[PDB]
RNA sequence: UGAACAGCCUCUAGUUGAUAGAAUAAUGUAGAUAAGGGAAGUCGGCAAAAUAGAUCCGUAACUUCGGGAUAAGGAUUGGC
RNA sequence: UCUUAAGGUAGCCAAAUGCCUCGUCAUCUAAUUAGUGACGCGCAUGAAUGGAUUAACGAGAUUCCCACUGUCCCUAUCUAC
RNA sequence: CAGUCAAGCGUUCAUAGCGACAUUGCUUUUUGAUUCUUCGAUGUCGGCUCUUCCUAUCAUACCGAAGCAGAAUUCGGUAAGCGUUGGAUUGUUCACCCACUAAUAGGGAACGUGAGCUGGGUUUAGACCGUCGUGAGACAGGUUAGUUUUACCCUACUGAUGAAUGUUACCGCAAUAGUAAUUGAACUUAGUACGAGAGGAACAGUUCAUUCGGAUAAUUGGUUUUUGCGGCUGUCUGAUCAGGCAUUGCCGCGAAGCUACCAUCCGCUGGAUUAUGGCUGAACGCCUCUAAGUCAGAAUCCAUGCUAGAACGCGGUGAUUUC
């Protein structure tokens, strides 16, 4: 019962939701859904995807 | 699972059937392992024996040291790459399929493991757990 | 000649015929064995499958790796508004079988149960039980005579109950009527427990308790006509097969010069009566209880209903049963929950379950918030201004 | 458009013909997609997939010296 | 020594030709009645009834490898008719 | 494939296990023998797929015997309930090997199964080779290429309706038929019993797993005409906006539904028996599990439980047409 944070979108991950990905260098990425997993696998920059936490932080939205 | 295995393994989704070539994660000299059998597998018509994380398999070496090639030897699967679900609800997977050459008792032929190792594999195989670096 | 490679049979010959069940309400075919010492009680209950959700709990299983660790489990919610007792049946033992002797109904019946006796309720003059209600004219002497007959005869006593379907988010309006056996106490005690519970309601917490193992009796989801590949699970034929590959290649030998009853053949899949057993009750929730979904570890003020409601069902306003795993039947389907037929001491039973968290994210998509307060606190202010 | 009488869209001209309506079971015929594995399938990789244009690199054995050769194997490509 | 008209030369080979036969050895594989390379008393190879080789070519036959994939593990789902 | 006898083997010893010389049978899964059926045609090998049956039992249950300390084995009884695999080479049946496994037992069903497939083989016409033949040609010799047709009828089977019973509605019973779960590992027992040592168990308990079955879709994954949102090419609507067409234009994501040991859950407890071991106990003053009587006791049987519900089996109950 730990609420994790999506490594791409910054979404909160509740138990049993999404996937966990272990990269070859043993770095762990958590994804809330297959949308975040797919954009990460497509090598999209989270800072250039308008609805992510990094994007809104970088462009100072809702602050 | 099998000889030298510490305890029982809760079921993991099978991702590696017979004929799968998985990377070789130790420093024995082999570059890959060709899965030819899975220890403890059941019997069903047309159903391939398939391995998962923490399973002992019988494998051959197709790339690597010539003294390691052309032989049948045990191996333990240390990274799966097929998504599996732990009891705590997490579905996870690695990039690649990896295993380490073992003896039938469960001691690693090599002395180091390259890359991460699944937690189920480390809990089953103490020699793998002691030789491993980062576990998941 | 012989088969040349052994393979187990496809399917189960004890679930035949794979035909549509005679009714949408699967019948309870065996009740728990009576114990005259215990107090008089119901043996089963009626409810409606709402949907499934997810929980997290600590596991108490010594010797297992996940002992004292958190486990995510699927559960099924059944909406169980209190049933209304409207009748009592007496059953006498005969060399031909258990035979109904008589039925006694309550003085007043509701419209939702009177609808069950009509195919066209709107056209009807609604004359049902009008002359029967006159048996209570002076002192219900006819009712007393029939109850006396049930006490004198009738080794087995069952009560007729009906659902309160009006309290569910269903369009049906026609309540379900069922017989539920009474276990405990003498025959006279059972007859009394029916008589002072006519037109009264029975709550689900008076029948089922926390951690109890119960059975689910329901008709399964319908799928219409199915071929053998999915109705029986046979091997698909090769890609090169002329005139179809979703078939059984050999449906019999030359002799016997017939197709066997045991050969897999296409036909109706689903809509079968199923009695599934050993489902553990994880929560008995109350309708008149805000924070149904709040636990000891949570204290997050939320009901059991997911955001946007249970998909295709609606919202849970009544009492409910949370059973581990899945039960036969689809959402909105009438399901009968029966007490366990035997005493289970397998230590997978009789293990006290304390929930830590109940999932209430939307099931209409990839729900990422549990409450609207959580959603508003995460997303901040939107253009839509409340 | 494009190397193009290729494929795709349009102008002039011509046609709008081929029994229809309703519903979307199984099995088909035609078209597709698939986690992980990757020929373990099968008599046999049958069938399908993968490759593919152009530019610039880089191309072995062998050879009748003409070839092999687009060998193999790589990089790039829009708009303004 | 017997007998022929003369006794199979150069080559080539369990070959699309070798019965025995799944020949023996090696290689290829975890494992090969398959493939390849050798061997040759060759049931019954062999020189324009052409022998041996051979670059290039082939909707010819065959074996292995890389890639690739629903061929398969093991199925599922969708569209039109 | 099984039996009878018992020379001999088995340190000692015919019969723990074997068992020569002989000899009695059984079976029809080999190959022959025959020519009764079919030549106005019964599609002729194998494999794939799928069901069932047999037992002469490989494994699993319970047992008896051993040259059974233990472990591991071997012989045998009840027993076919339940399983009996993945591959390399071969068209192969067979074989052989690799490997897992509790085990990789043997057979039948028109050498089960071609309007089920496939077409590798065999099995027309093309072609090559070797031998044979003057030759045309021959070759259960090799090689290569060679159209696999029809169900809409009857029955069977799988599912689906349905007249008739005063009508109609609801709640039920239960005859009959079906039936299901299976196997392993790890921990503990225990480095204990046993054994000089070497080695090395079992019952009770606990946690998982295999094979199978029934369901289910919270989650993860797959699927996409949600043609839902966005993107991209070509062309057309003068441009913009917004769209058409490219037989679903293509790409990304994609709810819902469906769905996967690719996901999750669940798969009962009583009685009577077999083999076998017994008690009491004669026959036969003794003995004896048997003759009378009787006690335990198997993956067996029958119930419990589960599925269907006789459309010519039954019950209870509601209303039963005022012009
Ligand atoms: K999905
Ligand atoms: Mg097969
Ligand atoms: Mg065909
Ligand atoms: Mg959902
Ligand atoms: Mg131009
Ligand atoms: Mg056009
Ligand atoms: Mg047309
Ligand atoms: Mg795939
Ligand atoms: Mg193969
Ligand atoms: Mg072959
Ligand atoms: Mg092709
Ligand atoms: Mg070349
Ligand atoms: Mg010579
Ligand atoms: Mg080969
Ligand atoms: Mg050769
Ligand atoms: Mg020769
Ligand atoms: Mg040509
Ligand atoms: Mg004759
Ligand atoms: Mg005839
Ligand atoms: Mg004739
Ligand atoms: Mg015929
Ligand atoms: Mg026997
Ligand atoms: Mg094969
Ligand atoms: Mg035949
Ligand atoms: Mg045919
Ligand atoms: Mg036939
Ligand atoms: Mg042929
Ligand atoms: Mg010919
Ligand atoms: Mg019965
Ligand atoms: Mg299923
Ligand atoms: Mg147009
Ligand atoms: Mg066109
Ligand atoms: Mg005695
Ligand atoms: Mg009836």
């Amino acid at each position: 019962m730990k609420v994790e944070i999506d490594s791409f979108s910054g979404a909160k991950i509740y138990p049993g939701r999404g996937t966990l990905f272990v990269r070859g260098d043993s770095k762990i990425f958590r994804f809330q859904n297959s949308k975040s997993a797919s954009l990460f696998k497509q090598r999209k920059n989270p800072r250039r995807i308008a609805w992510t936490v990094l994007f809104r932080k970088h462009h100072k939205k809702g602050i | 699972s099998g000889n030298g295995a510490q305890g029982t393994k809760f079921r993991i989704s099978l991702g590696l059937p017979v004929g799968a070539i998985m990377n070789c994660a130790d420093n024995s000299g082999a570059r890959n392992l060709y899965i030819i059998a899975v220890k403890g597998s059941g019997s069903r018509l047309n159903r391939l024996p398939a391995a998962s994380l923490g399973d002992m398999v019988m494998a051959t070496v197709k790339k690597g040291k010539p003294e390691l090639r052309k032989k049948v030897m045990p191996a333990i699967v240390v990274r799966q790459a097929k998504s599996w679900r732990r009891r705590d609800g997490v579905f996870l997977y690695f990039e690649d399929n990896a295993g380490v050459i073992a003896n039938p008792k469960g001691e690693m032929k090599g002395s180091a493991i390259t890359g991460p190792v699944g937690k189920e594999c480390a809990d089953l195989w103490p020699r793998v757990a002691s030789n491993s670096g980062v576990v998941v | 000649s012989h088969r040349k490679y052994e393979a187990p049979r496809h399917g189960h010959l004890g679930f035949l015929p794979r035909k549509r069940a005679a009714s949408i309400r699967a019948r309870v075919k065996a009740f728990p064995k009576d114990d005259r010492s215990k107090p008089v009680a119901l043996t089963s209950f009626l409810g409606y499958k709402a949907g499934m959700t997810t929980i997290v709990r600590d596991l108490d299983r010594p010797g297992s790796k996940f002992h004292k660790r958190e486990v995510v489990e699927a559960v099924t919610v059944v909406d169980t508004p209190p049933v209304v007792v409207v009748g009592v049946v007496g059953y006498v033992e005969t060399p031909r079988g258990l035979r109904s002797l008589t039925t006694v109904w309550a003085e007043h019946l509701s419209d939702e149960v009177k609808r069950r006796f009509y195919k066209n309720w709107y056209k009807s003059k609604k004359k049902a039980f009008t002359k029967y209600s006159a048996k209570y004219a002076q002192d219900g002497a006819g009712i007393e005579r029939e109850l006396a007959r049930i006490k004198k005869y009738a080794s087995v006593v069952r009560v007729l109950v009906h659902t309160q379907i009006r309290k569910t988010p269903l369009a049906q309006k026609k309540a379900h009527l069922a017989e539920i056996q009474l276990n405990g106490g003498s025959i006279s005690e059972k007859v009394d427990w029916a008589r002072e519970h006519f037109e009264k309601t029975v709550a689900v917490d008076s029948v089922f308790e926390q951690n109890e193992m119960i059975d689910a009796i329901a008709v399964t989801k319908g799928h219409g006509f199915e071929g053998v590949t999915h109705r029986w699970g046979t091997k698909k034929l090769p890609r090169k097969t002329h005139r179809g590959l979703r078939k059984v290649a050999c449906i019999g030998a030359w002799h016997p010069a017939h197709v066997m009853w045991s050969v897999a053949r296409a036909g109706q899949r689903g809509y079968h009566s199923r009695t599934s057993i050993n489902h553990k009750i994880y929560r008995v929730g109350k309708g008149d209880d805000e924070a149904n979904g709040a636990t000891s570890f949570d204290r997050t003020k939320k009901t059991i209903t997911p955001m946007g409601g249970f998909v295709h069902y609606g919202e849970i306003k009544n009492d409910f049963i949370m059973v581990k795993g899945c039960i036969p039947g689809n959402r909105k389907r009438i399901v009968t929950l029966r007490k366990s037929l035997y005493t289970n001491t397998s230590r997978k039973a009789l293990e006290e379950v304390s929930l830590k968290w109940i999932d209430t994210a939307s099931k209409f998509g990839k729900g990422r918030f549990q409450t609207p307060a959580e959603k508003h606190a995460f997303m901040g202010t939107l253009k839509k201004d409340l």
